[PDB]
């Protein structure tokens, strides 16, 4: 426990789970909604998946 | 219910699961006494007051 | 005054109703009138499927993937009745009599023949001298190193009808593994967790990830006898062999004494085959056997497409 | 009950006949040649036949009073099933 | 069974490049990982082949065979629509390489790194500070010829060190430099210094060569030693009347069929393994072709 030759600095990174508030003014963004499509992904031996 | 996702990952499958519970049974027991004389005179027929 | 929402269900119902394939045609033979009606429907369907004249007669708008089943018959000693469904099996060739038994082999049976997992294999097979009787030249074929040519891979088993001496066995040869009794329920393939080396992690910019990851099988003659190893890799048939040789080099260094300078028939260190292909980016699953003396941990892999390969020399 | 063996040269674990026909030391034998004495001298064969007969007997008896595995039975080789020769 | 991959670009199209990308429709490139949404830099071959970096082509082969291969289908101002190569599917293909090679029917096609020219098969998208590098699909004969030339150069470069310049000019750039075709000759890019990870193939080659040269047969040497001196053949134009005396020294002993046969068996068995160290490229089989459209059906 003798002091070594030289001093040091120590660095860490810390996370924080934080609850945040969001503000958005009226008519900020224009959204266009498409029309949904269907496809058939796989014909399984037991079921069908779309 | 489930949400739609837009990222590169495969689409989240809709989920329906089966939940099975067990029914408990409780028993309750009360003890009561009746002296033999209390049960005997019921069979006898009283006339005098 | 409900919002009506953002998406409409009529569209989804319509397009999915369009996506459904027409039903299979049952034929009713017991009753006369139903038979006649289905035959009328059959002739109309052939008229509707083969006449280039009309356009609604064009039906091809918008896969057949069961496995190719092959049935083998084996003795009830050379197979446990309890051994799990889907374990890859390997086959042997008899010289004159083949109809008597096929003598299909399991990895634990190979571990027994070759001499924890040892105790499990003995609790399956206490007196495996029939195992020695199945291959008469085992002591000869370890040295002639012709052992791999005769051990042909058969892959996972689906069903085994159980009899006193013989066993009926159905084996997936090519294609995805699938069953038969029901609307084709699927199976999975199991290999013991020990005596299996993950060669994608044995050496562990960013390495690319392919779609499909393959399972190889290799057979090595070390001074501690022969032994079998299956490898879960994904890179390529041209690189798996090189990486495997780099892996075996510490075991290869020991073979200077055993090799014969005069007779060159023993030199080969092993051979590699490719069994099948499964989904990458997933991994595998861990489970133990449920038998009487079951202590072995086992990897099990989903989505197995059985495409067996031949033994290729490595040294 | 009064004797144990008609020929001690055969019915022992390391006798001459046992060396001849048992599954122990026939490794160098050219495969694909039928041997009658195989079904009487191969130790594992005898053990399998005895276990199979005992299991037939007790599985008929202890049943009729749970999963019923269906057993397949035949008669083409009764000599092997009974360890007897006519 | 149905695979459509969209790759999204953060920045814009910058029309200067879109015309060259659009006449670049229908051609192969290897993508990083199979998902519905991809990164832009993993898309091309630009990761493995940095401009400042010296090319090591066996590493390019190793990267190329690992990644999934995709058919460019459509370029849109913000989108890249590519269907991929399912191992059990059949699809059309149409190609235009600036080193332009003419195809035949039922000829297997090999996928290779762009050894010839960087500017040729690479299109710079400096809008994202990226460069899309297309791989080279050639007929299998010219593919194996060029790969063999590459490995022989990687050897003879280590060889020609500290030798007369007459070695420096000749072997380094007479046969290892150019590749011929019908009335045509294309130069190759050559690694200025021998590349690592290339000879990693050559080590295995030396291993197989030691094992094979331990088991060479005898009668063939006698036949050849006879045919070079007594007779004349075109295949034997290589050897003149003089024989390499090595063959005379090995030849001394007599013949026996029983010896030749086991040697022949083990030689055959060690010849099946070379196809793993010689391919190093996903192969596509030709089913039909039209020179008037330059659009074949590979498989």
């Amino acid at each position: 426990k003798i002091h070594p030759g030289v001093a040091m600095t120590v660095v860490r990174t810390d996370e924080i789970l934080s609850e945040n508030i969001l503000f958005s003014s009226r008519a900020s963004t224009s959204m266009f909604i498409g029309t949904p499509n269907v496809s058939r992904r796989e014909a399984r031996v037991d079921a069908v998946t779309f | 219910p489930t949400i739609a996702h837009g990222d590169g990952r495969r689409p989240s499958k809709q989920r329906t699961f089966i939940v099975v519970k067990n029914c408990h049974k409780h028993h309750i027991s009360t003890e009561m006494e009746l002296s033999m004389l209390d049960l005997e005179i019921l069979h006898s027929i009283p006339e005098t007051p | 005054m409900k919002v009506q929402g953002s998406v409409d269900r009529r569209r989804l119902q319509r397009r999915i109703a369009g996506l459904l394939p027409p039903p299979a045609r049952r034929l009713n033979i017991s009753r006369g009138s139903e038979f006649t009606r289905d035959v009328r429907g059959l002739v109309e369907e052939h008229a509707q499927a083969s006449s280039l004249s009309a356009a609604a007669v064009w039906r091809a708008g918008l896969g057949w993937r069961p496995p190719v089943f092959g049935d083998f018959l084996i003795h009830a000693s050379s197979f446990n009745n309890a051994e799990a469904t889907g374990t890859p099996l390997f086959q042997f060739k008899q010289s004159d009599p083949f109809s008597g038994v096929d003598a299909v082999f399991t990895p634990l049976s190979l571990f027994i023949l070759m001499n924890g997992l040892t105790r499990m294999a003995n609790l399956l097979y206490d007196s495996p001298a029939t195992l020695a009787d199945l291959v008469p030249d085992f002591g000869r074929l370890v040295a002639d190193r012709r052992f791999h040519n005769f051990i042909t891979p058969v892959g996972p088993l689906v069903e085994n009808i159980k009899s006193t001496y013989l066993n009926k066995i159905t084996t997936v040869v090519h294609g995805p593994v699938v069953s038969k009794a029901i609307p084709r329920s699927t199976v999975k393939v199991t290999v013991p967790q020990e005596a299996f080396v993950d060669l994608d992690a044995w050496l562990s910019g960013l390495q690319p990830c392919p779609a499909d990851a393959r399972l190889y099988v290799a057979l090595t003659y070390e001074e501690a006898g022969p032994r079998f190893t299956f490898f879960q890799s994904s890179r390529g048939h041209c690189q798996i062999m090189n990486i495997l040789r780099i892996y075996y080099s510490p075991s290869i260094m020991h073979r200077y004494a055993v090799v014969q300078p005069l007779h060159i028939e023993e030199l080969t260190f092993g051979a590699v085959a490719c069994l099948g292909t499964f989904s990458a980016t997933d991994g595998w699953r861990r489970s133990a056997f449920n038998y009487r003396g079951s202590s072995l941990p086992v990897v099990e892999i989903d989505s197995f497409y059985s495409n067996v390969s031949d033994w290729e020399v490595i040294l | 009950e009064y004797r144990s063996t008609v020929n001690p040269w055969a019915s022992q674990l390391g006798s001459l006949g046992d060396i001849m026909y048992n599954s122990s030391y026939r490794q160098t034998a050219v495969p694909g040649l039928y041997s009658p004495c195989r079904a009487f001298f191969n130790k594992e064969e005898l053990l399998r036949n005895n276990r199979g007969l005992y299991n037939m007997v007790n599985e008929y008896s202890q049943r009729l009073g749970v999963v019923i595995a269906g057993t397949d039975v035949f008669l083409e080789q009764p000599c092997s099933f009974l360890q007897e020769a006519f | 069974m149905d695979l459509k991959v969209v790759v999204s670009l953060s920045s814009r199209l910058y029309t200067d490049e879109i015309a060259k990308m659009q006449q670049r429709i229908g051609c192969i490139l290897p993508l990083a990982s199979t998902h519905g949404t991809q990164n832009v830099q993993g898309l091309g071959l630009g990761q493995v082949y940095s401009l400042e970096t010296v090319p090591d082509y066996v590493s390019m082969y190793n990267y190329l065979s690992d990644c999934t291969l995709a058919v460019l289908d459509e370029v849109s101002v913000d989108s890249l629509i590519l269907t991929k190569i399912v191992p059990g599917q059949t699809y059309a293909i149409k190609n235009k390489y600036q080193p332009f090679f003419q195809w035949h029917g039922t000829g297997s096609l090999s996928v290779m790194p762009p050894v010839f020219g960087r500017e040729h098969a690479t299109v710079k998208l400096e809008s994202n500070d990226v460069d899309i590098v297309f791989p080279m699909v050639l007929p299998t004969p010219i593919a194996e010829e060029v790969l063999q030339k590459i490995l022989l150069f990687n050897v003879y470069s280590r060889v020609v060190m500290q030798a007369p310049g007459n070695a420096d000019m000749l072997d380094v750039h007479m046969h290892l430099g150019s590749v011929s075709y019908l009335g045509h000759h294309y130069e190759l890019a050559l690694p200025e210094v021998p590349g690592p990870l290339g000879l990693a193939l050559l080590d295995n080659l030396s291993l197989y060569f030691c094992i094979m040269v331990t088991l060479l047969p005898r009668a063939s040497m006698r036949l050849v030693r006879g045919l070079i001196r007594h007779e004349h053949h075109d295949l034997l134009n290589l050897f003149q009347e003089m024989v390499p005396d090595e063959i005379a020294r090995i030849d001394l002993d007599d013949l026996s069929v029983a010896d030749d046969l086991s040697r022949m068996r083990v030689m055959m068995t060690y010849l099946q393994s070379l196809a793993s160290l010689f391919n190093l490229g996903p192969r596509l089989a030709t089913a039909a072709y039209s020179q008037e459209t330059l659009t074949a059906t590979c498989w």
